[PDB]
């Protein structure tokens, strides 16, 4: 019958590990490499567009940074469309929270369910699972501004500075030899862009070759406000940290 | 749940010494009117059984159609099914009964009253009745309708209890029934002059009489009856 | 119908009438509204007869496989609300029931009040039934906690009688029974009808009959 | 629906999907667990691979499943998360059928189950996940502590470990811990708890995390500092 | 019987590749060359109509078909494949936006639901991949003119210019010379055709070519006036004749 | 509107002996003021020593006692040929009338036998399972008039012995078969009388420790 | 070799090896034999223990008061097989107030064993059946196979060694089947069949068991000191 | 790969014959069934000395009148006690008596065969089903994956069974006390356990009429233990 086809996407190895789940990580190390900071007054996200053309229409594109509400982001690394199934889910979680308790969800809580989900195509239903790790960027008034990341095992964690795609290991060490705790967002800024234009294949780091986007309480008075970076204002920063 | 439309009258039948006689009129009628005069109720099943049927006609042709297939599905697989292992009274019977109980317990029933009259394998005579109810009874004689208040009278003077059916021949069972449809043609004003009637013998076996009329009717007096109290012409 | 039960230092008495009816028929005048559910626990019959009996029957398996899994004897709270949680699913459905669930625990005597229409009451002092209101005027009235057995079976007893000689759907005998923490004690079938003559000679009460 | 049976005997008489699970708990963080005569201790392991952590944020090892019981992992963390939850649901669902707060032995009775029933359903593996449960029974000043594994099997411990190098830190506690009598106070738990941490950790830093459960729903967790002067004490009489 | 495949066919190897994804991918290269150009007034949707033989009626064979008054598509790959897709697409812009918003919806996001049924055809049970990579002309209000490649991983992108299929990365080439952000519409048609002659073998007339625009509102394509927010339809498949005229000036 | 119940008339009488019991019940059976049959057995030998009247809706009464005899064949067959006792039945059949909680067998249900001490017994049933064990009692359409005579003749309610004058009761002694049958055919003989649901015949069924065996009698046919 | 792998596959000579394989776990089965006159069927079975401690396991299941059978290989198949008889008995007496006749119970065996020998994930029924009967056309004794086929015999033997006693009945074909009205003679020659297929083992009070059903006789199991007379 | 439900060429169901393999692992248990009661025992084998011994729940009361020993994966058994439980309370709902033991296991036995793609595989574990009933008396029943349950006068499963079984072939006598018998397994699980038998790794259970199933005190075994020393001593 059917079972002769079958890969069985959701058993361990002898050695007590998740195949499926270690080849999409395999496959997310070569996806582009994307930054979360943390600052005291704010979070930075920081992503590279993969091998992108002159003809692409990059203002009108969104591969890397996606919005969940007004008070949480994400930073996508792995299989584009994977992640689109995944960020709808998110969307509409936010929404019924906000709906049954009036209130904005919490940072946390969201994470969870996604990851959740993630957990669920590792331990049945015989499916593979999602190519996909995220950066979640997100503010609330319990714990003010938080980082976490999730991959397709369906594990999270809550991070003050964070890389995932390619290069990790090599962008991690960068971001634990220059971040400190008293940090603004001004600076997380200027370490973002610095430890993807020292980790980047790429020959030189270009405004077209990277998404930027930033949540800040630099928001008139008690509230938080998101900036997704357009193509000129991310062609600013590159010239003001001083990197083209 | 539903309600009767087209409809069929009493069936009536009795036990006698060596088998059994059921008959019932040609009449399918649509309210007050006589709308159908062809209408046969008296369905044989193989050469031991005879099915008389009573209510809803749309309900009577879907059982007749069921009983019809329930001949073909013996006959599968079964070498002995025009012998040892033939449909009997008791088993049709049965069936319908079980059938009728089930659909009022969906409460959507079969709008009928049946008689299943018949002869067993040993001879014996099988007679009972069941209804959209599910309610079986069996008795020497069984009618349905206006046929259990006037015709079981009249059969009941003839076999009163089990010790007369011995005693009761064929020709005056048929007499009795005969009787019976005549008086249910004066009285009753959903009924037919024309009639089926059926016997199954243990030894002669099943005979089927079709076209049969009510005869030797009382009208004559009609004409000595003037007024409805003190008119004389 | 009359029921009553009621919490007292040395447990809580049960007690019951026996007549059942069938409009103005009396068909039994032998029936049992003391439902014995397990050796530690009663339950009473007051509504519908197959009702109480029934879902009654199947707490008491409910409570069994509670003591197997758990090694530990149900509270009588615990009991009195897998019955009330499983008469809910079937509100407004027809059922009639009205009894009253009595046993010993760890929190001492326990006595709750369970219906059809949905309530679950903890209370020291119950009684349903068509003649419960002839009942309570004798149980408010004598009613203390420091209440001696021997009193307080009587106390029963008489309250039972108070509402079989008015009522008329109730009457034939009073079942009695005392729940102590060892379990439960039957304490008799008495007829009304000897019972009565009984009381009224050695009380002195319902001097308005003649005997 | 997705039937296929995954987790099935082999000839030896082993189900190696349940066996590998127990692999998954084998290279997860150590987590251990001590009763005292008046207290529960649970200790765990924070692996110091990853820094630059918010540790305000982050999922802590041991998790509340009522106000009176909690309970610890090693293994898979997204499949302990699956079981806490239920855990978490059924504490409620006890409590509202039953009006009784779950036993400790009930809880980890129910979750043993779950693990079970993941090894012979069709469609799913089981749990990569050994928890540790603990806590008090309701009006109980009787310490509770109770280890399952993701063959359902489950058992009551004076003190256990479980997760990567539990085989040394068990052997710590056998000939550590007295039976006859054991730690009288809830400094003495915990200064036994962090000891035999020490034997695996590493660093005595922010590597070790403190859960102190005492009786009528009095959990508490430790702070950096109050392990750290443990940490400091324990060395200083070691230096002899 | 039953379908018993509820198992994914698309599943990750050891080096993170999704073998099913990549093999359409293959599939999509050896297909007939298609291109999309965007200009400042208009968008251009063209390709090649490969003839199985020359007793069919290659006109009877759309390759290059409306999705929405305003939104038209083009492919290459597996022709099946994107029949049923076009069917789809057609169907999810009604079901999922004009019988809740009362309009058509935006390209961007026609594109998406296109993308999301490609997607599921990667991970749900029991079927491969679509063999097809797609090119989706459109306009809207508040977006303008549009134009999106969408692949078989159910992965897509917006593009000035572009082309998939035979003859791509030299076409690609060929675009990135030509194109600037002041074309206009006949413009980029000009540019169309010149870049689609490099890739053709045989004949090359109105009849062997099929090519689309969406630029203005045709009002003579209604089918009916008195209603003056109701303008037409802005996709518009060009005739064997006005190629022709087109290929004289060439 | 279609009624799915019916009132097919009918009266059953249960007596239980102290090592005997019987089961009695007329054999007429009626729609309305019509008689549909003058035998129709209305008592059934269910098997092992237990004896069965389901009355009332006779379409009804016929389902139960056809579902109660196959529980008794399937009781063997899942315990090992085991005797289902009366005590066991009762309880068995309680289910089956519950079973149909929302849409009730319409028919007040006895059965007699012996229980495990080989004394006698009867079992009563309601509509929808309530059962309970009892010594002496009539269902059916003429219980009413059957029942309080009973009580006088069986458990000599209200009943002295002379020259006390109500201060010592007629002691409660056993009756054989044969007084009971007498009780039995005089209790039939006198619903008869006033109740036109009631005659044609009266069968019995007695149950002893040898068996079952049955006993007719010939009533008023009016 | 390669095709046994489920139910599902036919080998390239056409043959069902899961079904082969299921056919196996019969003649692993002790022995159990099926003899029939005109008047009566008989069944008459060797018991197996798994040692001195253990009880004998049961062979013969009763399906109705004219029916019933003896199983050779998997217990617990027979268990589900005597189970769906019983009800198809019970569905024939309760509907048509009819007992069912042995050949339709056969063809209703024959049924249910080939939907689980044409279907995947499920496997074939690894046990062998003989059913003896009285109905309307006499008696009866039936022998299935969990291939489907079943087959009408005046007698037979299935299990381990049961082609001896299956020679014996051959050559007492003209004799047993002329023993009418005398039900411990038709007994005697299943015995006496069943002790053709004995080796080191002789029939003993609890290793025997027998069972009968005929004209006036219902279907009967016979167990302990009631086959001591047989012995 | 291959189906959960597949036969061998030798006519054995793989998984069923697999599972025996996982059985055989398990630690000991040992039932004798007398005249004077049926008595079940267990090897608890404790993994570690800190393990709580007394947690080690090996032996079930299934009913007042029916007790079950397990061995092998215990963790299969809990599904199977549960629907004992509930069959043999269920029986007494519906008919107002005790079950019988038989009926019980047969309960039991027909979940085994439920396997395939019901649950994904057989359980791993045997029970020796202990109880009495009015109609058979005191009986012990081993109840297995196979769906196969055999009476038995004394039985023996898990790691030390046949050396155990040998021992109790010629050891059993139907005239035994329940003192004999109480002994008797005492006396034979401490011969197939590795660790010395005492009251804490052993445990010992009985099922009488009168009192029902009891499972024994570790105070009222250890008294059974130095008797059992003694009298051995004395010969
Ligand atoms: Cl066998
Ligand atoms: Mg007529
Ligand atoms: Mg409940
Ligand atoms: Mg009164
Ligand atoms: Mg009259």
């Amino acid at each position: 019958g059917s079972r002769r086809y079958d890969s069985r996407t959701t058993i361990f190895s002898p050695e007590g590990r998740l195949y499926q789940v270690e080849y999409a990580l395999e496959s997310i190390s070569h996806a582009g490499t994307a930054i979360g900071i943390m600052a005291s007054d704010g979070i930075v996200l920081a992503a590279e567009r993969k091998v992108t053309s002159t003809l692409l229409e990059q203002d009108t594109s969104t591969e890397k940074l996606y919005k969940l509400n007004d008070k949480i982001a994400v930073a996508v690394a792995g299989l584009t469309a994977d992640a689109e199934i995944l960020i709808n889910t998110a969307r509409i979680h936010a929404q019924n929270y906000l709906k049954t308790y009036n209130e904005d969800i919490p940072v946390e809580i969201l994470v969870r369910r996604l990851s959740d989900i993630k957990q669920g195509y590792t331990q049945h239903g015989g499916l593979r699972p999602f190519g996909v790790s995220f950066i979640y960027a997100g503010y609330d008034d319990r714990y003010g501004y938080q980082l976490y990341t999730s991959n397709p095992s369906g594990n999270y964690t809550g991070w003050k500075a964070i890389s995932v795609g390619a290069n990790t290991s090599a962008a991690q060490t960068l971001l634990q030899m220059d971040y400190k705790d008293d940090m603004k967002v001004d600076d997380a800024i200027e370490l973002a862009l610095k430890t993807l234009s020292k980790t980047t294949d790429s020959s030189a780091l270009t405004y077209d070759r990277l998404e930027f986007a930033t949540i800040r309480k630099g928001a008139n008075d008690g509230e938080v406000y998101q900036k997704i970076f357009k193509p000129q204002e991310i062609k600013d920063i590159l010239v003001k940290t001083g990197i083209t | 749940t539903q309600q009767p439309i087209v409809t069929g009258t009493s069936v009536i039948s009795m036990k006698y010494d060596n088998g059994v006689i059921i008959a019932a009129d040609n009449l399918g009628s649509y309210g007050s009117l006589l709308r159908f005069n062809g209408v046969e109720r008296l369905i044989p099943v193989g050469d031991n059984t005879v099915v008389g049927i009573s209510g809803d006609i749309s309900d009577m042709q879907h059982i007749e159609r069921l009983l019809k297939d329930l001949v073909t599905e013996n006959a599968y697989d079964n070498p002995l099914a025009d012998a040892e292992e033939a449909l009997e009274p008791s088993y049709i019977f049965e069936y319908l009964a079980t059938v009728m109980y089930q659909r009022r317990s969906k409460m959507n029933p079969l709008w009928n009253a049946i008689i299943v009259a018949g002869v067993q394998s040993n001879g014996d005579q099988f007679l009972r009745y069941v209804n959209l109810l599910g309610v079986t009874y069996s008795s020497p004689t069984l009618a349905t309708g206006f046929g259990a208040h006037m015709a079981n009278p009249l059969l009941r003077k003839v076999v009163d209890r089990e010790s007369d059916i011995p005693k009761t021949t064929v020709q005056v069972a048929e007499e009795a029934i005969v009787n019976a449809m005549r008086v249910l043609y004066y009285r009753d004003a959903r009924s037919s002059r024309n009639f089926s009637l059926a016997i199954i013998d243990k030894n002669t076996g099943l005979t089927f009489k079709k076209n049969l009329q009510v005869e030797n009717m009382k009208w004559d007096f009609a004409k000595d009856i003037k007024g409805y109290g003190t008119q004389k012409i | 119908t009359t029921t009553l039960a009621f919490k007292f230092r040395h447990g809580v008495i049960v007690a019951a009438d026996s007549r059942a009816t069938a409009g103005a028929y009396i068909a039994s005048q032998t029936v049992k509204k003391v439902i014995e559910i397990n050796p530690y626990l009663l339950g009473t019959m007051a509504g519908g007869a197959a009702d109480c009996s029934f879902w009654e029957r199947l707490l008491a398996r409910q409570c069994r496989i509670y003591e197997l899994r758990n090694k530990e004897r149900i509270s009588v709270a615990a009991a009195s609300k897998l019955l009330a949680n499983m008469v809910y699913q079937y509100k407004g459905m027809g059922l009639s029931m009205g009894t009253m669930i009595c046993g010993w625990d760890k929190r001492g005597p326990g006595l709750y009040y369970v219906d059809s229409e949905g309530n679950r009451i903890s209370g020291a002092t119950f009684s349903v039934g068509s003649g419960s209101v002839y009942a309570y005027g004798v149980l408010d009235s004598n009613y203390k906690w420091d209440l001696s057995v021997e009193d307080a079976l009587y106390l029963g007893k008489r309250s039972i009688l108070a509402a079989a000689h008015r009522d008329a759907y109730s009457g034939g005998s009073v079942n009695l029974y005392h729940v102590t923490e060892d379990g439960w004690i039957y304490h008799g079938n008495h007829d009304v009808g000897e019972l009565f003559w009984k009381v009224k000679e050695e009380e002195g009460s319902f001097n308005n009959v003649i005997g | 629906g997705y039937d296929r049976a995954l987790s099935i005997f082999s000839p030896d008489g082993h189900i190696f999907q349940v066996e590998y699970a127990l692999e998954a708990v084998k290279r997860g963080t150590c987590a251990v667990g001590v009763k005292g005569k008046n207290c529960v201790v649970l200790g765990c392991e924070r692996r110091s691979t990853l820094k630059l952590q918010d540790t305000r944020i982050t999922p802590s090892k041991v998790s509340k499943i009522d106000s009176h019981v909690v309970l610890s992992f090693s293994g898979l963390n997204a499949d302990s998360r699956i079981l806490i939850e239920k855990a978490r649901v059924e504490a409620q669902s006890h409590r509202l059928t039953l009006e009784d707060p779950v036993t400790v032995e009930y809880l980890t009775r129910y979750v043993a189950g779950v693990q079970q029933r993941y090894t012979q359903s069709g469609g799913v593996r089981p749990f990569g996940v050994s928890t540790l449960i603990a806590g008090f029974d309701p009006r109980d000043d009787e310490p509770k502590l109770y280890q399952t594994e993701p063959s359902g099997i489950y058992s009551s411990w004076s003190a256990q470990t479980i997760g990567r190098n539990s085989k040394t830190v068990r052997e710590f506690l056998e000939k550590n811990y007295d039976r006859k009598e054991p730690p009288a106070t809830v400094e003495e738990c915990v200064k036994l708890t962090v000891r035999s941490l020490l034997e695996v950790v590493q660093t005595g830093a922010k590597n070790i995390e403190i859960t102190v459960v005492k009786p009528d729903s009095d959990i508490v967790a430790l702070s950096s500092e109050e392990i750290n002067q443990y940490v400091t004490q324990i060395e200083q009489e070691k230096q002899e | 019987m039953t379908d018993r495949y509820s198992f994914s066919l698309t599943t990750f190897s050891p080096s993170g590749k999704l073998g099913q994804i990549d093999y359409a991918l293959t599939a999509v290269k050896q297909g007939v060359t298609s291109l999309g150009i965007k200009a400042t007034n208009g968008v251009v949707i063209a390709t090649e109509k490969k003839s199985s033989s020359p007793l069919a009626m290659s006109e009877t064979l759309s390759k290059v078909s409306l999705l929405t008054p305003d939104i038209g598509a083009v492919y290459s790959g597996m022709g099946p494949d994107y029949r049923v897709l076009v069917d789809k697409s057609r169907k999810v812009a009604h079901t999922s936006y004009k019988r809740i918003y009362g309009e058509y919806p935006p390209t961007k996001l026609l594109v998406s639901e296109v993308a999301k049924i490609m997607q599921e055809a990667t991970q749900s049970g029991g079927v491969r991949p679509f063999g097809v990579s797609l090119l989706i002309a459109g306009h809207d209000e508040f977006n303008g003119f549009s134009l999106y490649q969408v692949d078989p991983s159910g992965s897509y992108f917006p593009w000035k210019a572009t082309a998939i299929g035979k003859g791509s990365v030299a076409a690609k080439t060929f675009l990135e010379k030509r194109w600037n952000d002041e074309l206009e519409l006949e413009d980029a048609i000009h540019i169309a055709l010149l870049t689609l002659k490099e890739s053709v073998e045989g004949e090359f007339n109105g009849d062997t070519i099929e090519l689309a625009i969406i630029g203005d509102e045709n009002p003579d394509l209604l089918g009916y006036t008195g209603i003056p927010t109701d303008k037409g339809p802005r996709f518009r498949k060009l005739t064997s004749q006005e190629i022709n005229d087109r290929l004289e000036a060439l | 509107q279609f009624n799915p119940y019916g009132d097919n008339g009918g009266t059953i009488l249960g007596i239980a002996g102290e090592d005997f019991a019987v089961l009695a019940g007329d054999t007429r059976n009626i729609t309305d003021y019509s008689i549909n049959s003058r035998y129709e057995p209305k008592v059934f030998d269910c098997g092992d020593n237990i004896v069965m009247s389901a009355n009332g809706f006779a379409a009804d009464g016929d389902a139960l006692v056809k579902r109660f005899k196959n529980s008794v064949k399937w009781y063997h067959f899942d315990h090992n040929d085991k005797k289902l006792s009366i005590n066991s039945a009762a309880r068995n059949i309680q289910h089956l009338l519950y079973s149909r909680r929302f849409f009730p067998y319409y028919v007040y249900n006895i059965i007699a036998g012996l229980d495990e001490d080989g004394k006698g017994a009867v079992y009563s049933f309601d509509p929808v399972g309530s059962y309970q064990r009892e010594q002496c009692r009539a269902g059916g359409a003429a219980a009413s008039l059957i029942m309080p005579f009973l009580d006088n003749q069986v458990n000599f309610k209200n009943q002295y012995e002379p020259g006390t004058n109500g201060k010592v009761k007629k002691p409660l002694k056993y009756l054989s078969v044969e007084e009971v049958i007498k009780l039995v055919r005089d209790s039939f003989t006198s619903a008869t009388e006033r109740h036109i649901q009631v005659g044609d015949g009266l069968e019995i069924l007695i149950v002893t420790k040898d068996g079952v065996r049955k006993e007719f009698y010939e009533l008023k046919r009016d | 070799n390669n095709y046994d792998g489920d139910t599902v596959t036919f080998s390239p000579t056409g043959r069902l090896f899961q079904v082969e394989y299921a056919l196996e776990a019969i003649k692993q089965g002790s022995v159990t034999v099926g003899l029939r006159s005109n008047t009566h069927a008989v069944l008459v079975a060797l018991k197996r223990n798994a040692d001195e401690l253990s009880s004998y396991q049961k062979k013969i299941i009763k399906c109705d008061e004219h029916m019933g059978l003896s199983l050779a290989g998997l217990a617990p198949d027979a268990r589900v097989l005597s189970n769906y008889l019983r009800q198809q008995c019970n569905y024939s007496s309760l509907v048509f107030n009819r007992k069912l006749a042995v050949e339709r119970a056969g063809h209703l065996l024959c049924d249910k064993a080939q939907k689980n020998t044409q279907s995947y994930g499920g496997r074939p029924y690894g046990v062998g059946l003989l059913i003896i009967g009285y109905d309307k056309s006499g008696a009866h004794l039936l022998e299935f196979q969990p291939s489907g086929n079943v087959t009408e015999l005046y007698g037979t033997a299935i299990g381990a060694r049961s082609q001896g006693a299956k020679t014996y009945l051959e050559r007492t074909l003209d004799t047993f089947i002329k023993i009418d009205g005398n039900p411990d003679e038709l007994i005697k020659a299943g015995v006496e069949a069943i002790s053709q297929s004995l080796r080191d083992e002789s029939l003993t009070v609890d290793n025997l068991s027998i069972a009968i059903v005929g004209k006036d006789t219902p279907f009967t199991i016979y167990d302990g000191e009631a086959v001591a007379k047989y012995i | 790969d291959r189906g959960v439900s597949t036969f061998s060429p030798e006519g054995r169901l793989f998984q069923v014959e697999y599972s025996l393999e996982a059985i055989k692992l398990g630690s000991t248990a040992i039932g004798i069934a007398t005249k004077e009661g049926v008595v079940l025992g267990v090897e608890k084998r404790a993994t570690s000395p800190l393990l709580e011994s007394d947690s080690i729940e090996k032996i079930v009361e299934i009913d007042r009148h029916i007790g079950c020993a397990m061995s092998g994966l215990t963790a299969d058994a809990r599904s199977m006690i549960e629907h004992a439980r509930t069959a043999a309370v269920t029986h007494n709902l519906y008919y107002d008596e005790d079950i019988n033991v038989e009926s019980l296991t047969q309960s039991v036995c027909d979940l085994a065969l439920r396997f395939g793609e019901l649950m994904s595989r057989p359980f791993g574990v045997a029970l020796l089903i202990a109880g009495h009933d009015a109609d058979d008396g005191y009986q012990l029943f081993h109840a297995e994956p196979s769906g196969t349950f055999y009476r038995y006068n004394a039985k023996a499963i898990g790691s030390g069974s046949e050396g155990a079984q040998a021992e109790l072939l010629n050891e059993w006598h139907s005239s035994l006390t329940l003192k004999e018998a109480e002994l008797l397994v005492l006396k034979i699980l401490k011969q197939v356990m590795e660790e010395k038998l005492d009251e804490n790794n052993a445990q010992l259970s009985c099922i009488t009429k009168q009192d029902g199933f009891k499972i024994y005190d570790n105070e009222k075994t250890a008294e059974l233990i130095k008797e059992l020393k003694e009298k051995e001593a004395a010969e």
